[PDB]
This record gives C-alpha cells, structure tokens and sequence, in this order.
C-alpha cells in the first residue's frame, strides 16, 4: 500500500530519529564516566585513544 | 394407606454448577474472520547505542 517514495520517507525520518536519540545515548555515556572514575576514555576506530 | 401410600410432593431442590469467568477478563477483543490465518508484525528499534 505504501508508495515507493513514501518508503524513503520512512526510512528517512526513522534515521533523524535516530541520530538524535544517538547523540543524546554519547551525551549519556559521557556523563556516566565522568560521574563515576573521573576519566572518559574515548575511543573508535576512527579516533585515537585518549 | 391401604392400597399405597400418599404422599406430598415439595418442591424440587436443584443444582446447577457453573464454572464462572475469570481469565476472560483479560481477553477483550473480539475478531471473526473468514480467511485462513491470523497474521501479525513485530518490530524491534534497536535505539540504545552510543
């Protein structure tokens, strides 16, 4: 029933979606090592551990 | 009496055992359907990730 371009209307408002709730899940983590050992250590493969 | 003897009839005790509903009241929706199967959809939104 949905229409091809209303499926990539989904798909794209499901990933805005997403990546809100995904910054705010880094602002979390953020502040649950720093409300616990004083020291975050951030990470990726993409980043250097510091 | 001679022949027999006479009687009153009282009235007719009776019994009639039910067994009441109790896991039917969490059972509220009522579907008839003429097809073959009852199909449903699940969707699980993975949104906890850093």
């Amino acid at each position: 029933t949905l229409s091809i371009a209303q499926r990539r209307d989904r798909v794209i408002a499901y990933l805005l979606m997403k990546h809100r709730a995904m910054h705010e899940n880094t602002w979390e983590w953020m502040a649950a090592q720093a409300a616990q050992y004083g020291y975050v250590d951030v990470q990726g493969q993409d980043y250097p551990l510091v | 009496a001679g022949l027999y003897t006479t009687y009153q009839l009282l009235e007719v005790q009776r019994k009639l055992k039910t067994l009441p509903a109790f896991f039917l009241q969490w059972f509220p929706r009522q579907i008839n359907f003429q097809e073959d199967m009852i199909a449903f959809d699940k969707v699980i939104q993975d949104v906890t990730r850093v």
